């Protein structure tokens, strides 16, 4: 069975260099090729570089060519990705893939490893709250800002409200801090008796947050 | 230079539905043209290859064409592990570079639904920490397609906002989105209301949530 | 235009250089060989030479008459003469008309004196009408078609002399014209042919050489066959293989031939195989064939 | 008594140069790979090179792993390494590129890298204990194995006409005499029997006679030794063995060694391995015919 | 069937010039090898040349080394012998034969052509009697014959009495003279007593000269 | 390189055993062949590879081969086997092929004297301007034989030429003849010409003569 193994992707600053391994089993890299395509976040697929090891031929897209370079180790049947002078714009989950002579089709894939490029440091959320307006259903939630890396956790009352609950999806933001809202919403006669505690736990920080969200005290 | 042109970025679709997406090039690549499934978070998987042949273990409602330029994958009776985003690939023989189409995302049909919005002012907790940020929430609709604009004191505004959406609720496949308005608190002090337009089908007319600052 | 045959090629009113080469052993000569045949039987009105530039000759042998530095009439022919360079012969023949021994025993003279034989001709045309190349196997054959793009760049910084600068460049342009130059890949459908051929056809490309043709030499076609263990297992294996040479090259034209039973070598049997580049090789109609040798 | 194998040369402890060679398509490439192998595992004490002076170079795709201008093992093997020359990065490594690049594509570049191999091996010697040449069809072969006859006619008259020379020139001297020493270089002749390799082979067997290289072993390869109701195999095999009995009489001096036509395809180090013990001990087509079948696909 | 037809063969003068032809048939002269043989009157084979067109190859003997060039014309399918500044030592009949490429043999021969190198003119024979003693009868019977001296070129044939007369008849094998013409005698043992009564007659038959003796021959007139 | 053949000649009868060898000068491996003439006619190819038997040949012809030397064998003799021999080299390593020095095979018979007769030069000749003497020895076995001129009492040498016939078809005898040639003038200076013959079937030589002009 063919299967393939991505490896090292991390995070590393703007202008560095990073190496990817994609190791190769079931079959014998020699006589097929093999193509590291990645994708950006929200993106589609952009192929990057191949190599042909029986026809000693390499292949880059001119985004990352003469900054990238691929190569391949036949006797630990390994290819490789170095990486140089990397960008933001570099950031993307990398995958390897297969690879036919007579087909220039993807068949096998790897699961993918992802690589980050910036010059942001690790850093907790501040978390404020969405307070429902006080004059149906209400809406009410927890805005989480500025925080890296990817991810954060968000849940509502310790695990026991998850109906009717919307957790976005994290925003990159200019600064390079993410940033996501989860909100949820309640009936409006349980507005003034019942509390409601959205929590956070970022992890990468291990920075945990419970934030209660009442209306406003006019 | 040599462009494949995917169409369209979205379409929606129901079970037992026949799909049709196509993909253009924009010079002639013979028959080198393969089309992929991906899942979100998940690795893109082969479904056809030569254009029209059809990959092994991949289901016979699975189909490909072509006509020129012109190549199209179809799926006879879509099933719901179907429902996700199609690529469509070429590798003619003149050339070394492999390129991709922009994608086609395939979600499901449904009834049309309207969004119920809310805004949600800066915290006193945020504004202190020298930031504000405004929230305008579109909440369970259908279609996808709605427009939100933020009106400060009836001035539009542009780069100050960023959206984010759900993916389709596994419950009733509605959407919801939230709009992010950042300013710095002192741009946010100058301006007195903020206003949130939601623009959206399932609605007779655009929706307006808006707020004074400093109203409780 | 991808028909499975060389019939448009054989009916060619315009190439004026034929090349015709490939991994050794897989069908150069008797394909070169047969292709002249075929054209000099379609065009009467026209004259063909057939030159061999691989040092160990073959023509001779395939036809069954002796062949030299100046060009013969095959026997049997009207219009089809071949030629084999002989590298010692023809140095002591450019001294006696004016070292040379050394000179003929030194790598690459045998691409230089078949370059040489070109570049002649060419200043007769400005005769034969076309000519086809029975050419060394790959790696050699790139280096001879190199040349004309070597001796230009090697030529122009080192600066009568512009006179062979024009002539290199006349033959340089003449060679990356579609509608003049194209070459002719001859294969087996085994492994090791598979990764040669595959790289000599993307190194031509790079050199602006026109080829779209593609000769599937020496198949078995077992299935088809009278009915065998090991004929079936390789039939098994080139059938494999042919499939996927149908799917990489569907821009070329592959023509496909048999393994024949008897030996192809003299004017008639060579005639017999020929054929069948010019209308394709049906193994359920044209199976007696084979044996007809 | 001239035995149908090559044990002898298998089992050699004076051969440094071994030249593989004849027509194209014969199993050049094939042959000197299980040549290279039976030495290998004959003399583990000894290391063994195999270069390939084709052009066109077909090593790395026999075992399946990419060679380069630099030696390296064979994956499986501690005493068997691989090279291919690579006329383009061999010049550019000299050099340090446009221009490199263009006295890299002149004709006869390669078989000058390879006698240049050659001579910086023996350089070493005053490494490998023993190197087989996996080498282009006739043409080109014939030429190198002039190259240090050619070379050292050519070096005085240069002297003239014109000291780093002069070392230069007792070295290509010390090559062209192990080249004609039956004991330190042997060439082994590779053919198939067929009507059209008889004459090449026979050309070929002569004109190295001339060059005063030893030869006296000679492949006959892809036979079917069909002798039951197959009209192709039958009708090829008469003919196979009709030349093989003309083969058998004019050289009975040699090493005639006459191998099968496998029916799988012989590559990586196990197939080649499990071919290559022919060339040690003479293939019997009613024992060993099953090893033809026995091929890892 | 397989044969070869040599041709060319005729009279040249020393120094001069010949061209000898073998025609093959039955068989591609281009896959074989062709070879010259001669053999001078009176004595044992000589190879002298061989030709393998399909390597190009060519060996002469090194009597004729740089005198002879052996060739080929493949589409005629014919080889051909050229020979320059012949000498006398060259007369001899020269056969092809041919040889293959595994096997140096010489299976296939011609008839043969005769190669005549001299100066001599041609020209008839005189017959002189070889006279029977009258009373000698040197052991058993008488003898008598006649000489047939000076003539050019070979052959003559002598019969005698038309032919009535062949038992104990022997004709010697010509012999070349140190003038360049060819002599032999013919002889014959008859009775003593039919010495006188019987005529004999030898019949003398110069073909190349056209002319034709007949010589009685009788005993010695006391 | 040279081949050496043996013997030069040989007698033998129907049936016999006949065993002809040639050795080489070198080692020619099996790279010998054999071959049968009869006078007048193109050889025959026999032997090939020194031991191979060439196709149509009849099987009492025999070829081996023992280092450098090899053996042509006849099993049982025939009629028609009565020719002359050849051995022939081809060796791989030489383009140059050598032939022996033939073996001519004869018929055996018992001894017979050869009768002898002399000839005085006519008159007719003698007119034209030269001499010629001539004797016969007829019908003798073997071949082997000595002829001498003697003028006077004087012995000649290099101013005769011998003639020998093939061996007869009814009873394996030869003939020779031996001419003595003179210019007029020396023939006409002496009186006494002799033809001394000697034989092994004769018990001491014989001397048949005749003077000048004595009828
Ligand atoms: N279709 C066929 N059927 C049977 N035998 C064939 C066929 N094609 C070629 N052969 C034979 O196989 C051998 C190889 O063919 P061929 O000589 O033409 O190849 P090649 O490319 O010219 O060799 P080289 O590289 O030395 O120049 C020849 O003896 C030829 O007669
Ligand atoms: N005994 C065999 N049995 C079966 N297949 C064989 C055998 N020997 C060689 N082959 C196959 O035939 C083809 C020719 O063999 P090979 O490559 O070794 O010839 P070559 O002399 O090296 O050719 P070239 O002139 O290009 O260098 C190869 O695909 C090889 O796998
Ligand atoms: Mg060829
Ligand atoms: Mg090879
Ligand atoms: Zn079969």
């Amino acid at each position: 069975e063919v299967q393939l193994v991505e490896s090292g992707g991390g995070l590393v600053q703007p202008g560095g260099s990073l190496r990817l391994s994609c190791a190769a089993s079931g079959f014998n890299l020699y006589y097929y090729s093999i193509h590291w395509v990645r994708q950006a976040p929200g993106k589609g697929l952009e192929w990057v570089a191949s190599i042909s090891p029986y026809s000693s031929s390499t292949s880059y897209a001119d985004s990352v060519k003469g900054r990238f370079t691929i190569s391949a180790d036949t006797s630990k049947n390994t290819a490789y990705l170095q990486m140089n002078s990397l960008r933001a714009e570099d950031t993307a989950v990398y995958y390897c893939a297969r690879g036919r002579w007579y087909r220039r089709a993807l068949d096998y894939w790897g699961q993918g490893t992802l690589v980050t490029v910036s010059s942001a440091s690790t850093k907790g959320p501040s978390v404020f709250p969405l307070a429902p307006s006080s004059k149906g259903t209400a809406a009410l939630g927890c805005l989480v800002k500025d925080y890296f890396p990817e991810p954060v956790t968000v849940s509502w009352n310790s695990g026991a409200l998850t109906s009717g609950v919307h957790t976005f999806p994290a925003v990159l933001q200019s600064s390079g801090l993410y940033s996501l809202s989860s909100v949820v919403t309640v009936p409006s006669s349980s507005l003034g008796t019942q509390t409601y505690i959205c929590n956070v736990n970022h992890k990468p920080s291990n920075t945990k947050v419970d934030k209660k969200v009442e209306p406003k005290s006019c | 230079d040599i462009q494949m042109t995917q169409s369209p970025s979205s379409l929606s679709a129901s079970v037992g539905d026949r799909v049709t997406i196509t993909c253009r090039a924009s010079q002639s690549v013979s028959s080198a043209v393969a089309w992929y499934q991906q899942k979100p978070g998940k690795a893109p998987k082969l479904l056809i290859y030569s254009a029209s042949s059809l990959y092994s273990g991949v289901p016979s409602r699975f189909s490909g064409s072509r006509s020129g330029t012109d190549f199209t994958l179809t799926i006879s009776s879509l099933q719901p592990e179907d429902f996700a985003t199609y690529y469509c690939q070429q590798y003619p023989y003149y050339s070394s570079l492999i390129t991709f189409g922009q994608g086609t995302k395939v979600e499901i049909k449904r009834t049309v639904a309207a969004p119920s919005v809310f805004i949600f002012p800066p915290s006193d907790s945020q504004l202190k920490s020298g930031t504000a940020s405004v929230v305008c929430l579109l909440n369970n609709f259908y279609p996808r397609e709605a427009k939100v604009q933020w009106k400060v004191d009836n001035a539009l505004q542009s780069g100050n906002s960023q959206e984010s959406v759900t993916e389709q609720d596994s419950k009733d496949s509605t959407y919801s989105l939230s709009s992010t308005l950042t300013l710095s608190k002192a741009d946010y002090e100058k301006h007195k209301v903020y206003a949130c337009e939601v623009t959206h089908q399932g609605l007779s007319s655009p929706v307006t949530k808006s707020f004074n600052r400093g109203e409780c | 235009t991808v028909e499975p045959n060389l019939h448009s090629l054989i009916t060619s009113t315009t190439h004026k250089w034929i090349f015709v080469g490939g991994k050794g052993g897989v069908g150069k000569t008797t394909s070169s060989c047969s292709i002249a045949i075929q054209m000099a039987l379609s065009q009467p009105n026209k004259q063909f030479l057939l030159i061999s530039t691989n040092p160990a000759h073959n023509l001779s042998d395939a036809f069954g008459e002796k062949f030299g530095k100046d060009a013969r009439k095959v026997t049997g022919m009207n219009n089809l003469s071949c030629m084999e360079i002989d590298p010692s012969a023809a140095l002591k023949d450019m001294n006696d008309m004016a070292l040379a021994d050394l000179t003929g025993s030194i790598p690459g003279i045998d691409e230089a004196l078949s370059f040489m034989e070109v570049m002649k001709h060419i200043k007769r045309q400005e005769t034969f009408d076309t000519v086809i190349f029975d050419t060394a196997p790959t790696g050699h054959t790139l280096r001879f078609l190199q040349l004309p793009n070597t001796l230009s760049k090697l030529l122009e910084k080192f600066g009568k002399l512009n006179e062979l600068k024009a002539n290199v460049e006349t033959i340089r342009q003449q060679f990356t014209d579609p509608d003049l130059t194209t070459f002719v890949c001859v294969c087996i459908s085994e492994f090791l042919s598979l990764y040669e051929t595959e790289r000599l056809i993307q190194e031509l490309i790079s050199y602006d050489m026109d080829v779209n043709s593609i000769i599937v030499n020496q198949l078995l076609f077992a299935e088809n066959d009278q009915e065998c263990k090991r004929c079936q297992a390789r039939w098994k294996m080139q059938k494999k293989y042919l499939d996927q040479i149908d799917e990489l090259y569907e821009d070329f034209h592959v023509v496909k031939m048999p393994l024949c039973a008897g030996e192809i070598r003299g004017l008639n049997n060579l005639t017999k195989f020929s054929q069948f580049l010019n209308k394709e090789y049906n193994p359920i109609t044209d199976g007696k064939v084979i044996y007809e040798l």
